[PDB]
């Protein structure tokens, strides 16, 4: 079932694509909620700011992986 | 074989990413602990996020195996 492998991989990438979108939006949601959180220590809030944009970048790069992987699979 | 080889490397990188991301989310929890409504919503978000990463983490491995088998 060689074609089985191609079909299997293709399905997973569709799902994984769904996940990265959901994740990215969550991270976006966090950034907004963090800014709404004036109550916390400003320095710590910034640290999470740097952290989140690090994560966001990685999700962008991951999206590039999928885009590439989809090309190969196609 | 060139693309299949590339597929293996690409999948491996993705798994690495999810590892680091998982590490970073944990670090985020540390600072979250360090508004009750806001923090509560955050805590849930990272909880939900954590679960998402784990599942995707599994998929990455699953694909990597597929790529290995496909070769």
């Amino acid at each position: 079932t060689e074609r089985k492998l191609l079909e299997r991989s293709r399905r997973l990438q569709e799902e994984s694509k769904r996940l990265l979108d959901e994740m990215a939006e969550i991270m976006r949601r966090i950034k907004k909620l963090l800014k709404k959180a004036r109550g916390a220590d400003e320095k710590v809030l910034d640290e999470l700011r740097k952290i989140i944009e690090r994560i966001r970048e990685l999700l962008d790069r991951s999206r590039k992986i999928h885009e590439r992987s989809e090309e190969i699979a196609y | 074989e060139e693309l299949l080889r590339e597929n293996i490397e690409l999948a491996k990188e993705h798994i690495e990413i999810m590892r680091e991301i998982l590490e970073l989310l944990q670090k985020m929890e540390e600072l979250l602990e360090k508004d009750e409504d806001v923090a509560k919503t955050i805590k849930e978000l990272l909880r939900r996020l954590k679960e998402i990463i784990e599942r995707n983490q599994r998929i990455a491995k699953e694909h990597e195996y597929i790529a290995r088998e496909r070769s």
